[PDB]
C-alpha cells in the first residue's frame, strides 16, 4: 500500500478523484482511472493557517 | 451588466478562430462542466456557430 499527503483548498478536494481535470488534477496530483485506493480529506483550518 | 436570467441574453459567435484554452486555462472560474464535449479536446475540435 502506498499512503500519499498533501494540503490543498476545500474547493479542491472535489478534483481528487480518478478522471478529473483541472490545475491540482493535470499539474499537481493525477489519479489513475482504473484508482483502486481511498480518498481521506478532513478540514485543517485549525493547523494550516 | 449581465441579463436577468429571466431575460438571459444571447449572443452568436461566428466566423473567427477561437482558443478556448485562454479560457480553461485561467483559475477564476469556478465551475467549468461541459457536456458532449470535452474541456481539453474543445480546442482542438470546430463548429459551424
Amino acid at each position: 500500500v502506498y499512503a500519499d499527503s498533501f494540503v490543498i483548498r476545500g474547493d479542491e478536494v472535489r478534483q481528487i478523484a480518478p478522471g478529473q481535470t483541472g490545475k491540482i488534477a493535470d499539474y499537481n496530483y493525477k489519479l489513475p482511472d482504473d484508482f483502486t485506493g481511498c480518498v481521506i480529506a478532513w478540514n485543517s483550518n485549525n493547523l494550516d493557517s | 451588466r449581465f441579463a436577468s436570467v429571466y431575460a438571459w441574453n444571447r449572443k452568436r459567435i461566428s466566423n473567427c478562430v477561437a482558443d478556448y484554452s485562454v479560457l480553461y486555462n485561467s483559475a477564476s472560474f469556478s465551475t467549468f462542466k461541459c457536456y458532449g464535449v470535452s474541456p481539453t479536446k474543445l480546442n482542438d475540435l470546430c463548429f459551424t456557430n
